[PDB]
Formats: C-alpha cells, sequence, structure tokens
RNA sequence: UGAUAAAGUGCUGAUAGAUUUAUAUGAUUACAGUGCGUUAAUUUUUCGGAAUUAUAUAAUGGCAUAAUUAUCAUUGAUUUUUGUGUUUAUUAUAUGCACUUGUAUGAUUAACAAUGCGAAAGAUUCAGGAUACCUUCGGGACCCGUCUUGAAACACGGACC
RNA sequence: UUGUAUACCUAUACAUUACCGCUAAAGUAGAUGAUUUAUAUUACUUGUGAUAUAAAUUUUGAAACUUUAGUGAGUAGGAA
C-alpha cells in the first residue's frame, strides 16, 4: 500500500518526527508536489469524482 | 490472533501450616486473558508443584511495549517438538512490539517446520542490539543506507473492473 | 345480593389501586437501594486494586459466583453421565441458557458437562438484559412472559421478598439467599443463535474456541444471543 | 445532561461566529445560556428560610 | 430438539364414566357444578369416584 | 483517534447546521493544498434512471437445495458491499411479454401485450455488491439471465 | 396559564415532565359546574324523540363491521427544502427537474415545473418519488400563498349523468378534464415569481433557463455512485 | 351478491394441490387415492427429498374458516322444500346446494323459495329445462 | 495515544410479520396525556408565548461526626444495625370536575389516497387457481413388494387390466 | 501445503410470528321481570345506592363453549 514518488528528503536513519517536520519544509515539498507534473492529475480525477448532476 | 504478553502470577493456596508461600511469576504470549491463565498452568506444572485446583492465580495484567516506534530485533530461543523430535531453536525476528514478534514467530514454524502451536515452548524472548544478532536474513537490514527498487503491488482481482480497457502494466518508464 | 355488590367491589377497587400505586412507589425506592450497590461495589474495587498497588502488595479479586451456562450442542451422541447433568441444569435443548451458583459441587457438574456447555460470568448488564428481553417465568408448571411487575409479585411476595424485576435481577446477580427461587422461577432462557456464529463448538474456549469457561467473554456473546 | 453537553459545545464552538442569541440554531443554546439567572434567585432567595 | 416425552405425561385417569346411563350424568354434571363453586374435596371425590367401575366401587354390607 | 470519533467523518452536518461538531473538508482533495483521503468506493456502470440493470442470475440456494423465494440478482455496477446496498429497499421488477389479454383496452391500448412482476429488494448477498429480491409471483426460472429492473424508489437520498 | 406541557416527542423515555410538572398547585379554584346533561332523554314538546328501536331486534347475524380506528400522525421528511431542484423519478412527468416550493401538512412536496420551462404544473409529488438534488435556487421571500394545501385540486367529482336517477343513459360523456380558471390563475403568480428568480443566476444547463432538459441515464454511469 | 357471510374472512389454504398415492403415475390400476407405504424400504414413506409428500396434519385448514366454500359459505344440503327453511335462521353461515336426485319439477320451488329466505344456493339453474 | 466496560447513549436507514366473529354466553378495564383553573416575584423571545423561584410531608444520596456490628491487613482500610444535627443534592406523594380522532386496543395494525360501478337477461376491473393436461425453465429425484445386519441391486416376485 | 486474519454462504437445528394437532392446566352455566350497559327521578356526602321509564347479547350437540402453556422422527407392535 504505497507507491513511489521522485523525492528524496534528508534526515538521519534514525530521527524523532521533529527533524523530519523540518525537513519537509526545507525542501519545500508542498509547494513542489501541487505542481508536480501528475499530482495534477490527482485533482482532475477528484473533480471527476462524483460529480453534480 | 496477534498474541501480546502478560505476567501471570501464581502462588499455592495457603493452608494454615504454611503461611505466605514464594509467589512465582511468568511472561506468557497469548491470544487473550483467559488462555494465558492456562499457560501459566501448564508452564508451572513443569517446574513447581501446586496445579489447579491447588493453586491461587494472582494478578495477570498486560504489558504494552515499552517503544512501540523503536526498532529492534527479537530472539526467540525456543523449544518445540517435532515429528521425531525435541529441539531447540533461536530464531530472531525484527518488529517494533514484542507481541509481535513472537507472532512472528508462531506462523514461521507453522511455515517452515509444521509446527503447530501447541509444541512450542518459548524460553526467552530479547531486544539484542546488533553485532550481538546472528542470522544472517536480519543482518541484511543492519546497513544504513539501504536501497531496494520496488517490486510489489494490489492488482484488483476481479477490479473495479473486470473486463479492463487499458492493461495494468507493471512497470512504468 | 347485588344491592351489596356495587358496596363491596368498588372498595375492593379502591383498594386495589391503591396497594398498585403503594407497590408502584416501592419498586422505585426499592430498585434505588439497588442500583445504588452495584456503583458502590465497582467503586470499591477500583478502591482496592489502588490502594494494594500504592501498599505494595496485591489485590486478589473475588472468585467468582453466578456462571450463566449455556447449551451450545446437540441431543444426539451423548454419554449418560453428560446427558444427566444437563438435565439437572435444565439444559436440555441448543441454545438454553441458566443462572448457576458456582460452589464446588456445581463446578465438578459444570467439568462434567463440558464439551456441550459453554460458560462466564455475567456483567449486571447481560442479567438485565436476559430477563428484560428474554425473561419467562414459571407460572404453574406454565411458561408465562413477564409484561408487568404482578408475574414475578404474585408468586415471590408471600414466601420471598420479591416483587419487581429489579428484585429478581437483584438476587441473582448479587447471589442471595433466594436465589435457589430467584433462577427455579425464570425458565431456561431460549437464547436466539448468535450473530456472526460461533468459533468451533468442539474444541475448548482455550484451544481454539467455544465450550467451557469463556469467564468474561461470555458477555460478549450474549450480546449476539439477546 | 446529555442536553446540557449540547450547550455546552455549540456555545464554545461559536466563539468564532457568536452571532446571536435569538432564536434560530441558538434557542436550543442562548436561551438556557441566560437561564442562569433564573438559578440566582435559588442561591439568592431562597435564604430566608 | 428437546427431552423427552414418552409418559405418563398422557395421564390415564377418567375425565367422565364410561357409562350412557342418563341419571348417572345427570349427578355429573351437579357434582362439576358443584365442584368447581364449592371447592371441597368432597365434592371432587364423590366426582371421580362417580367415573369408576363396577371393580372400584364395590359393594359395601349394612352391618 | 476513536477520541476523535466525532471529528472524522464531520465535514456536512457542522455545514447544515444540525448541532456543528466540525465542518472540515475530507474532500478527496480536488483543492490541493492539504490533499488527502481515500478515493473511496467506486464501481461504474449504467443503464439506469428507471431500469437499472440487474440480470436474474438465480434462486437463493445452497448446493443441494433452492429455495425459490428470495432470488439473486446481479446489478450492473455493483462489485462491493457499499454498492450493492443502494439499492436494498427499493423496487424491482421484471418485465416480459406474452400474446393474449383476457382483458381489454381499459387503460391504455392493450392486449395485455407485457407482463410485468414486480418486488423489493430486501438484502445484499455477498461481498460483491449481489443482492437479493422478493417478487410477488416466483419468477419462472427461464427467467435467468434476463433483465431485471431496478427502479430508484422507493427513494431514499 | 401554562406549564404542564409534555416535552417527550423526541427523547423520549426521559420524557422530561414528572420530576416537576406537579409542583404549582396550591389547591387552585376545585371547582365544577359541569352539567350532568340532561339533553338525552324521551324528551318530548310533543315530539316523543326517545328514540326508537329498529331492527335491533336484528338480523341474523353479525352485521358487516370491522375493529376499530387508530389515525395518522408525525410526517417526517428528508432534508430537502426549497426550492431544490428535485429529479421527478415516477408517475407521468418522470424525468423532468420540477422545483420544490413547500411540503404539505401531509408529507407531500408541491412543485412547479415552473410550466412554462417543463410543462409541470403545480402538482404534489410524495417523497418516495423525488430524487433530491444539490441544486437549489434561493427564494429569500417567495410567498407560496396558503390557500395551496391538501384540499385544494382534490378530487371530485364524476355524476355520471346530472344526478337524474337509475336509467340507463347512452354513450358520448364528458367528464372531469377541466383544470380551472383559478388553477390556471395560481401558476401565473408562482411561476412569473419563479421565472424571475430562476433567471437571477449566472445561468447553466437549468439553472436560469434551461431546466427543461429530463434526466436520463446513459452509459458509464450508477445509480450508486452518482451524486445526484 | 346475496347474503354474504358476516363480515367474511380472507381464506388462507395450506396447500392447493392434492396427495398422490406413490407409483400411481406407472400404473393403470393405482388410483391417485392417498394410501400411507407400509413397505420396508419404501423412500416416500421414510420421507426421502424429491418425492411424493405425505399427508401429516401440520396441513390442516384454520379452525375458523374450515370448509368454508371460496364465496364465504359452509355448505347445506337441501334435499326439499321444508329442509330449506332451515336456513332461514342459517343464511349468514350458510350455503345450500340442492341434491342431484331432486328433479327438476321439484327443483324450481327451491329456487323459488331460497331468493324470499335469501339463501345463497350453490347451485343455482341446475337441471333446468329453461324453456316452458 | 489504543483496548475493555457501561449509560433507551442518542440517531439514521432498512426487512419480514400484525391472532384479533370487543360476549353465535361476561364490563373497552385501569394507567397516562391534552383542554377553563386563586397568585406573587424573577427573567426571557417579545405571538396565542416560554422558563424559573416561592407550599407541606416522606425518603434517598453527598458531607461532618458520634455509636455499633464484624472482618483482607491493620500507619489504616472495608463492613452491619443506628443516631442526630451539620448540611448540600435528588426522587415520591398531596392533579378534583367535565370533555377529546393521544397506551395495554388488555397475540392491537390501523389510517390517507389511486384503480375498478357486483348491467333488467348477459360485460368489465383486480386478485387467485399443477382442474386433467399441454409450453417453458431451474433444483430435486434409482423400483416397488419382500426376507435381511445391510436392497437400486448381478437376491426372489411382478408384461397389462 | 503449514500457520493466521476479516467478510460472506449454507440445514428440517436455533429464535420470533401465523396455522394444525396432541398434551397438560384453568374458567363458564339464578333466563321469573337472571345478568349487564347507556341514559332519565329521588334518599342524600361532595358522591354513590335504590324505585321507575328509554336498546340489545345470551336456552354455549353441559360429548359445548372460553382461556393459557408446552410440544411433533419412527420399523415390529399396541391404542384412539
Amino acid at each position: 500500500n504505497l507507491h513511489l514518488t521522485k523525492y528524496r528528503i534528508k534526515f538521519p536513519y534514525t530521527a524523532p518526527t521533529r527533524i523530519v517536520r523540518k525537513a519537509w519544509t526545507e525542501s519545500d515539498l508542498k509547494a513542489q508536489w501541487k505542481v508536480s507534473p501528475w499530482s495534477v492529475k490527482a485533482q482532475n480525477i477528484c473533480k471527476r469524482s462524483s460529480l453534480n448532476d | 490472533g496477534l498474541l501480546k504478553e502478560y505476567e501471570v502470577v501464581g502462588r499455592k493456596l495457603p493452608s494454615e501450616k504454611e503461611p505466605q508461600t514464594p509467589l512465582y511469576k511468568m511472561r506468557i504470549f497469548a491470544p487473550d486473558n483467559i488462555v494465558a491463565k492456562s499457560r501459566f498452568w501448564y508452564f508451572l506444572r513443569q517446574l513447581k508443584k501446586f496445579k489447579k485446583t491447588t493453586g491461587e492465580i494472582v494478578s495477570i495484567k498486560q504489558v504494552y511495549e515499552t517503544s512501540p516506534v523503536k526498532i529492534k530485533n527479537f530472539g526467540i530461543w525456543l523449544r518445540y517438538d517435532s515429528r521425531s523430535g525435541t529441539h531447540n531453536m533461536y530464531r530472531e525476528y525484527r518488529d517494533l512490539t514484542v507481541g509481535g514478534a513472537v507472532t512472528q514467530c508462531y506462523r514461521d514454524m507453522g511455515a517452515r517446520h509444521r509446527a503447530r502451536a501447541h509444541s512450542i515452548q518459548i524460553i526467552k524472548v530479547d531486544s539484542i542490539p546488533a553485532a550481538k544478532t546472528r542470522r544472517v536474513h536480519v543482518k541484511q537490514f543492519h546497513d544504513s543506507k539501504i536501497k531496494f527498487p520496488l517490486v510489489q503491488r494490489v492488482h484488483h482481482k476481479g477490479n473495479r473492473k473486470l473486463f479492463s480497457f487499458r492493461k495494468p502494466r507493471t512497470y512504468f518508464q | 345480593k347485588q344491592i351489596s355488590k356495587r358496596v363491596a367491589e368498588s372498595k375492593r377497587r379502591l383498594k386495589k389501586a391503591a396497594v398498585i400505586a403503594l407497590r408502584k412507589k416501592e419498586n422505585l425506592v426499592r430498585a434505588e437501594k439497588y442500583q445504588n450497590e452495584y456503583i458502590k461495589a465497582e467503586q470499591r474495587e477500583i478502591k482496592l486494586r489502588r490502594l494494594a498497588k500504592k501498599r505494595n502488595q496485591f489485590y486478589v479479586p473475588a472468585e467468582a459466583k453466578l456462571a450463566f451456562v449455556v447449551r451450545i450442542r446437540g441431543i444426539n451422541k451423548v454419554a449418560p453421565k453428560v446427558r444427566k447433568v444437563l438435565q439437572l441444569f435444565r439444559l436440555r435443548q441448543i441454545n438454553n441458557g441458566v443462572f448457576i451458583k458456582l460452589n464446588k459441587a456445581t463446578i465438578n457438574m459444570l467439568r462434567i458437562a463440558e464439551p456441550y456447555i459453554t460458560w462466564g460470568y455475567p456483567n449486571l448488564k447481560s442479567v438485565r438484559e436476559l430477563i428484560y428481553k428474554r425473561g419467562f417465568v414459571k407460572h404453574n408448571r406454565q411458561r408465562v412472559p413477564i409484561t408487568d411487575n404482578f408475574v414475578i409479585e404474585r408468586k415471590l411476595r408471600q414466601a420471598h421478598q420479591i416483587q419487581c424485576v429489579e428484585d429478581l435481577v437483584h438476587e441473582i446477580f448479587t447471589v442471595g439467599p433466594n436465589f435457589k427461587y430467584a433462577s427455579n422461577f425464570l425458565w431456561p432462557f431460549k437464547l436466539n443463535t448468535p450473530t456472526g456464529g460461533w468459533r468451533k463448538k468442539a474444541n475448548h474456549y482455550v484451544n481454539g474456541g467455544d465450550f467451557g469457561n469463556r469467564e468474561d467473554q461470555i458477555n460478549r456473546l450474549l450480546r449476539k444471543m439477546v | 445532561a446529555a442536553e446540557k453537553r449540547t450547550v455546552a459545545k455549540v456555545l464554545a464552538k461559536a466563539k468564532k461566529q457568536n452571532v446571536e442569541l435569538a432564536k434560530s440554531h441558538f434557542a436550543n443554546v442562548a436561551t438556557k445560556a441566560a437561564a442562569n439567572r433564573a438559578k440566582l434567585l435559588a442561591a439568592r432567595k431562597k435564604k430566608v428560610a | 430438539g428437546i427431552d423427552i416425552n414418552h409418559k405418563y405425561d398422557r395421564k390415564v385417569r377418567r375425565t367422565e364414566p364410561k357409562s350412557q346411563d342418563v341419571y348417572l350424568r345427570l349427578l355429573v354434571k351437579l357434582y362439576r357444578f358443584l365442584q368447581r363453586r364449592t371447592n371441597k374435596k368432597f365434592n371432587r371425590i364423590i366426582l371421580k369416584r362417580l367415573f369408576m367401575s363396577k371393580i372400584n366401587r364395590p359393594p359395601l354390607s349394612l352391618q | 483517534m476513536a477520541d476523535t470519533q466525532a471529528k472524522s467523518t464531520t465535514a456536512p452536518k457542522a455545514a447544515k447546521a444540525q448541532k456543528a461538531p466540525k465542518a472540515v473538508k475530507a474532500p478527496k482533495a480536488e483543492k490541493p493544498a492539504a490533499s488527502e483521503a481515500k478515493v473511496s468506493a467506486k464501481k461504474y456502470k449504467r443503464h439506469g434512471r428507471l431500469f437499472a440493470k440487474a440480470v436474474f442470475t438465480g434462486y437463493k440456494r445452497g448446493l443441494r437445495n433452492q429455495h425459490e423465494n428470495q432470488a439473486i440478482l446481479k446489478i450492473e455496477g455493483a462489485r462491493r458491499k457499499e454498492h450493492g446496498s443502494f439499492y436494498v429497499g427499493k423496487r424491482c421488477v421484471y418485465v416480459y411479454k406474452a400474446e393474449t389479454k383476457k382483458c381489454v383496452p381499459q387503460h391504455p391500448e392493450r392486449k395485455t401485450r407485457v407482463r410485468a412482476v414486480w418486488g423489493k429488494v430486501t438484502r445484499i448477498h455477498g461481498n460483491t455488491g449481489a443482492v437479493r429480491a422478493r417478487f410477488n409471483r416466483n419468477l419462472p426460472g427461464h427467467a435467468m439471465g434476463h433483465r431485471i429492473r431496478i427502479m430508484l424508489y422507493p427513494s431514499r437520498i | 396559564k401554562g406549564k404542564k406541557h409534555p416535552v417527550n416527542s423526541y427523547l423520549k423515555g426521559g420524557i422530561l415532565r414528572y420530576s416537576k410538572a406537579q409542583m404549582y398547585k396550591r389547591r387552585a379554584l376545585y371547582r365544577l359546574k359541569d352539567k350532568k346533561s340532561p339533553v338525552v332523554e324521551k324528551a318530548k314538546v310533543p315530539i316523543k324523540k326517545s328514540k326508537a328501536s329498529y331492527p335491533t331486534k336484528t338480523f341474523v347475524k353479525k352485521r358487516p363491521s370491522k375493529a376499530n380506528f387508530s389515525e395518522h400522525k408525525r410526517n417526517t421528511r428528508r432534508n430537502l427544502t426549497p426550492g431544490t431542484v428535485l429529479i421527478l423519478l415516477a408517475g407521468r412527468h418522470q424525468g423532468k427537474r420540477v422545483v420544490l416550493l413547500k411540503v404539505l401538512a401531509s408529507g407531500l412536496l408541491l412543485v412547479t415545473g415552473p410550466f412554462a420551462l417543463n410543462s409541470c404544473p403545480l402538482r404534489r409529488v410524495s417523497q418516495r418519488y423525488v430524487i433530491g438534488t444539490s441544486s437549489k435556487v434561493d427564494l429569500g421571500a417567495f410567498k407560496v400563498p396558503e390557500h395551496l394545501n391538501d384540499a385544494y385540486f382534490r378530487r371530485l367529482k364524476a355524476k355520471k349523468d346530472k344526478k337524474t336517477g337509475e336509467a340507463d343513459i347512452f354513450a358520448a360523456k364528458k367528464e372531469r378534464f377541466v383544470p380551472n380558471e383559478q388553477r390556471k390563475k395560481d401558476q401565473k403568480e408562482v411561476d412569473a415569481a419563479l421565472l424571475k428568480v430562476i433567471k437571477a443566476h449566472p445561468e447553466g444547463k437549468f439553472f436560469a433557463k434551461y431546466l427543461q432538459n429530463m434526466f436520463a441515464l446513459h452509459s458509464s454511469q450508477y445509480p450508486h455512485r452518482m451524486r445526484f | 351478491m346475496t347474503i354474504r357471510p358476516a363480515y367474511r374472512p380472507k381464506i388462507v389454504k395450506k396447500r392447493t394441490k392434492h396427495f398422490i398415492r406413490h407409483q400411481s403415475d406407472r400404473y393403470a390400476k393405482l388410483s391417485h387415492k392417498w394410501r400411507k407405504p407400509k413397505g420396508i424400504d419404501n423412500r416416500v414413506r421414510r420421507r426421502f427429498k424429491g418425492q411424493y409428500l405425505m399427508p401429516n396434519i401440520g396441513y390442516g385448514s384454520n379452525k375458523r374458516t374450515r370448509h368454508m366454500l371460496p364465496t364465504g359459505f359452509k355448505k347445506f344440503l337441501v334435499h326439499n322444500v321444508r329442509e330449506l327453511e332451515v336456513l332461514l335462521m342459517q343464511n349468514r353461515v350458510y350455503c345450500g346446494e340442492i341434491a342431484h336426485g331432486v328433479s327438476s319439477k321439484k327443483r324450481k320451488e327451491i329456487v323459488e323459495r331460497a331468493k324470499q329466505l335469501s339463501v345463497r344456493l350453490t347451485n343455482p339453474n341446475g337441471r333446468l329445462r329453461s324453456q316452458e
């Protein structure tokens, strides 16, 4: 139940959650992911999804 | 089921000739606490006298792994009954909880040695560090930085479409 | 004479609903005493366990009275010493439940009759739901549902002191001195079948599941059957 | 008491909107929030016995 | 399945005379009324003995 | 998070408002800044304003006895449990053809030249969206494979 | 005065009276006038009203009568509130998308096409033949005149001829099919109030004119994850 | 029609078919009328599946509507005119059926007298002779 | 964090069923609810509105002791029959008269609406019907009598009336 | 194949309900102005009771009606 993206942030292999949270922000991953080539494709199926009469 | 651990304590209920019997305790792995109070009695009948009816069960309480997201190697000292066969083993598993490694051992013995579970006595269960493990299928994972490309998914059956129009395609790029 | 019949049967009507209104008032002050007993009992055991941890001891809680005993298997291929315990427990049909006191004379009957039976230790909620929803009662050898407190009171108030339903829930749950009458007054509880069904029916509970002492998991199984 | 847990929830949620106080979504809220003045009497006027 | 209903589930008393004498069954009409409406066991003995046979109602002497 | 049981399925009743728990999205988000949630339960097929497709696949049976009062019906797009329960409650029909009346054009103008046997969906059958129906007469069995129609009424939402 | 108040009708086994309601009686006005009403009598001016005994020295008969009469109450509807664009699932206007106006005091639904768009009049639909869609037109001050209720268009009558009698009179019946002119008058009042508020928004395939195109269910569809 | 019973009940029949003697299809010497099979191996008698059913008493009719005709009424054979007058007081509960051997000459009085007494007959217009 | 437990917790959506000849020989019984009801304060949306507080008696809890009874362990803790006030909470009783389409109808199923008129002789509408069949289809399904531990038996008898 | 997980399907078993039987228990028998029920006059308690005048149900094949419970396999065989 996992599907792998192209992003690899950097933290130690035995890090706690605050080090992981610190590294998402420095990578600018939220701004990169929502404009990534087919996270766009995600939200068009989400738009197409169930679609009022 | 999933086999969480308990501490079952037992006495030998003290007829007045003897005051304050010596109180032995355990580490029982069991699906539920009704079956942990016949694993206490099975294991103690090897060790001290006092069966039930002639003993008591003082506090059986569940123990809740003390670091559920730390990642550690569990060595299990076992002994089982094969078809010709009482043996000892020392198996090593890699998990987060200690009831989850014991239950990863009760399947493995069933797979690899056919070991239906009434044959398995567990001696000890530890959290050995690393460079004390031996068990090459556990030492695979004792190296940062580990890579392995994946090939593993779900492939619904029939699907959200049984007669598909577009071919699942195990690969891309 | 009919000129005296309205004279007689209008005070026999006035006194009649003075009794019923009297016993409506007892059964609220009666069942409030009982319901406060159970709350103090539960907060006692919480208090005692939390004391014995701080006093660096153990608190072994009380071994249980009140089995609820269900017949789970068969009327075919049964041995005569286990056929006979199941007629002394009034367990003559599949999914028949009765209430049993746990003295040593009956545990060695619950061990004779073990593979045909499951038992365990009921809650208060399981005592109520079996007498509310499923509780029938025995009126001159006939089986009479409940539908009011007059079916319980008309047979157990001159001799014993049971008039309400919560009376009958009291001297069954807290095993009282008229438990012998409080549980032979009932019919055997003709329970349904579980929802989700069973586990194996011919292994012990502690093997992989069914017969014998489930012991606290008789509650979860009575939710399916009641 | 379940009807009293409701009023403490819809009051404490609506501190970001705090509109009314009249009849629509706050009849079952702000009426009983000001009927604690109707139990101001019970502490004040009942100590005459 | 339940248990187990041989006998004498069906009780083997009499509930009526075996007797087509009309003067005898008029006394059964009285004594069912008399037993039911006066619940004396005198009147239930007379009723139950009025059903009986020539054996079970033996003669009795004048002495 | 079962201490947050009131705030998992929480969006619309606080968007209504009925006692207002928490009106936050959980949307299978096309709005992308916090894109979450479970592209949950789909399986599309069509047919259907009235006359949603079912086929009478056979009676509701065990392997050697048949019980020809309930009837299993496979509906066109449904193949999980959530999908076959939409139709639960609703009214079904087996409509087919005969030739001869024993009736008149009292109503529309007929030789009574199309028959119908109505029924209800009572419940679901497996884990894949099959369903169980209970018609007024009984469904003759040469109806197996043929079209049953799931009328969208008695209409819930 | 007040404070009697049965406030059960939701909860309802904790039914909110009898911890309070008996606590207002200081023996208030223990009175009666209360006639033992002597109208029922064998009372004659000369009339001799007695009454009579017709056959109740009777028919030889348990003459046909059935048991007795428990009655209609609580009406509960789904959360469909006007003006939602419903979809008429059934009954002679099937497929057409109509607009809600109000509910009855019998749980029915008052719907117009409007008649200029759908050719669907002011008629009444059971909400078991309606899909209440997500398209709602805002009607922030619309009247819905209060003579529009259950006894309005409601059936009568077929006299079958003139109420003449039991003669067998020949063919050429024209029995009912009016509609009245006050029937026609009303959906000039509510449609002119609707065809201004329908048109009041930026248009789409219904929302300001095109509400005329009759829901059908095409290929690659559902009933069961179609958010209607 | 004529005087329908006394707020009639809806008759529920446990099964409508009748009972067919085992192997009565194989032989033209076996009537279909039910005989209990006594044979030691008989798969009907031993109640195997697929076979012809036996009449037990769970099939018995409701005691309210036992012997009620479809028209609501129990049946009463009528043999002459004075026997019809017994139904003067039973016409809310009984039909009347003229006995097969009552002639056409005398069946005319009986259908006459049973409009006056309002007896619903089961076979009116039988053995007429609908002429003069 | 989770697990176990309990509170008509509450809500939602369904399914199947609904004896009942209330006297072809015993009250439609009681309960409960709704309608006119001396007041006086205190609030409330402000509408015929609505809430609260104020009356005696009887309890029951929470609290503060003083007794008492009796026990795991006793620095104390649990417990039975009490007592009285300190007290702060909660239930019950004190709703009579007349009326009414509000429960058990003392196995309740009862209502709104659509279709269809049982025509003087004879149509039609709705529901039902293995009548002896025929048509169609799915499931079931060996041949009876018999002796036998065991019969469909490659045991015997029986071509048909 | 071994060890498990949920979710389903399936008896004539189990639960509820309708109906048949069997079993076991219980009720009912003033008919003459007997019993009720609704009104209509008086003794009186406020209210009830009694006299009177206004409609019915009941001659329960007493071997009949009415009420409630449980129950149901069967060769040889017995019995209604």
